[PDB]
């Protein structure tokens, strides 16, 4: 579970992201597509070329959902219900991919928040992302 | 592969006793039942609403046999699974858009089907050799992913 | 989340195991050591040879814990707290290993319960071993 | 290890700028902090009770450098990781009893560490190349496990 300390770390780190969340969401996706090409099998309908608007468009929706989870850190199961149903019943994204995107989001944050990305915050962000993945995968079967 | 002649012989010897028809249908069927998210690729086969609808589905059974068949040929080319599945790899990637992780799910389901069928005969050592083959196969099928 | 049918399925399947739980436990361990040699790194103090008394014993302990989990499938978290603590704070087994033992347990069940190991039961057992795994790795960090 | 000429150039060029002293200790420390169960291998290192106790531990710092030095050598032999890492693989298995999964956890932490240090210079394509390398090294360190 997320400790009070964990919650503080996340709010502060996400806090700093601010208005760049969407740009960071886009970048995380891009890093994921490049490092783990199997993930692209889920976006066959997308232009995955560099600077694709589709990717920019999608990165923002992903960032918004994370921004929403931070906002409702104490009720994540409910705040993300909808996204969980969608991923489980419509998209049917294999669960391993959540870990790949999480990893890419950490790298993205690390690359942009040098001062904030401390060992303790890095641990809190990992646990957080793991919690979000867990929720989004809870209604799979 | 990194199969010992002994492991090679174990795999090969058991395979000889395999009813491809029954095993292929069962392996594909259990895949769709156990990891329902894999049904996303077989929408056109029909009603997969239930275990029973899935196991009885002829399209599932028929495709399972096509799948175990390819598997069989790979067992005939264990020293070059890569070259044997190159065409099938690009198809699964470029045409089918199938997450390569599904190759690993299927491999494990297969092991469970061989255990179910062979019972006592599917010993820890035989299982160990088959774990290596399924991993090999799964790697070969994902090799041309880009 | 285990459905009532899953719960039924498990109780039914496990009921059939009966006096053989311990043997199945020792066999599942044996299959894991053999199939996934990295798992052996956790038992350097054991005699891992076929038919080892240590392996036989340990087989019984795991099987017994599973039995207790089935009995309290409704309250696993509490039925398994101590075990979650041991694994999390004492043993500190990497979480990936749980999936390997689970798989070997299914393999073993399949080979021993041909009539019972139906597609619906296989799926329930799979979900069950996964819930058990979740509980046991829940206090890791 | 499908390192294209360009991936290899990319890996190497960046590695040119790394202070192995530094990065080694950050990566090892971060491991012990993010995945606390990994502390199991180092109870002889003293206090690991808090992030500061871990990150500033002279023992973690010195061990990390030893590790990055070993890693550094693998980068000079991208051609032969298995041979390069064989005696270390055997050591970690047989004498240290280190679960091989630990090598992939470290690889990921190292990637976060390179990102942390290089900022914008650790581009998506550079990450992809490093991803291939740490998997390569993890596999070479696990090669002799039995
Ligand atoms: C923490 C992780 C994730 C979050 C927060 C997230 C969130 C979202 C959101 C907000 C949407 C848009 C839904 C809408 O139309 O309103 C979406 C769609 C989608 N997601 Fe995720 N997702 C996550 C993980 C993943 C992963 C790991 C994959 C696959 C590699 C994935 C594949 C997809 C796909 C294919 C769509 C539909 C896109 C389209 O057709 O426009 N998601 N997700
Ligand atoms: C050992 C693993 C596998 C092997 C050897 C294999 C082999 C094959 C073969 C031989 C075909 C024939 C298609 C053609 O020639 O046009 C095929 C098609 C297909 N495969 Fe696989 N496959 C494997 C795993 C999977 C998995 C796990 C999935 C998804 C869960 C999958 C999805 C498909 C689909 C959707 C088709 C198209 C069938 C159709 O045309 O309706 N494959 N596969
Ligand atoms: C289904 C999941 C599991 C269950 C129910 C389980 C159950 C148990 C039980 C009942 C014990 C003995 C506690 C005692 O001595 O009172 C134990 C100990 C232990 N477990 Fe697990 N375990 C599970 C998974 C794992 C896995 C996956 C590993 C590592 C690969 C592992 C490693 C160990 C070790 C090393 C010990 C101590 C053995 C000794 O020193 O005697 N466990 N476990
Ligand atoms: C890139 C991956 C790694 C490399 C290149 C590496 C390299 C090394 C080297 C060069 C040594 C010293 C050998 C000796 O004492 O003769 C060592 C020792 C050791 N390694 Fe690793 N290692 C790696 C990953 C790990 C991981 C992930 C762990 C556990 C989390 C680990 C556990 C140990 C331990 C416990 C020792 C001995 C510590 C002591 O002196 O008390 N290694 N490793």
């Amino acid at each position: 579970v997320l400790s009070p300390a964990d919650k503080t770390n996340v709010k502060a780190a996400w806090g700093k992201v601010g208005a760049h969340a969407g740009e960071y969401g886009a970048e995380a996706l891009e890093r994921m597509f490049l490092s783990f090409p199997t993930t692209k099998t889920y976006f066959p309908h997308f232009d995955l070329s560099h600077g694709s608007a589709q990717v920019k468009g999608h990165g923002k929706k992903v960032a918004d959902a994370l921004t929403n989870a931070v906002a409702h850190v104490d009720d994540m199961p409910n705040a993300l219900s909808a996204l969980s149903d969608l991923h489980a019943h419509k998209l049917r994204v294999d669960p391993v991919n959540f870990k790949l995107l999480s990893h890419c989001l950490l790298v993205t944050l690390a690359a942009h928040l040098p001062a904030e990305f401390t060992p303790a915050v890095h641990a809190s962000l990992d646990k957080f992302l793991a919690s979000v993945s867990t929720v989004l995968t809870s209604k799979y079967r | 592969m990194h199969l010992t002649p002994e492991e090679k012989s174990a795999v090969t010897a058991l395979w000889g006793k395999v009813n491809v028809d029954e095993v292929g249908g069962e392996a594909l069927g259990r895949l769709l039942v156990v990891y329902p998210w894999t049904q996303r690729f077989f929408e056109s086969f029909g009603d997969l609403s239930t275990p029973d609808a899935v196991m009885g589905n002829p399209k599932v059974k028929a495709h399972g046999k096509k799948v175990l068949g390819a598997f069989s040929d790979g067992l005939a080319h264990l020293d070059n699974l890569k070259g044997t599945f190159a065409t099938l790899s690009e198809l699964h990637c470029d045409k089918l858009h199938v997450d390569a992780e599904n190759f690993r799910l299927l491999g494990n389901v297969l092991v469970c089907v061989l255990a179910h069928h062979f019972g006592k005969e599917f010993t820890p050592p035989v299982q160990a050799a088959y774990q290596k083959v399924v991993a090999g196969v799964a790697n070969a099928l994902a090799h041309k992913y880009h």
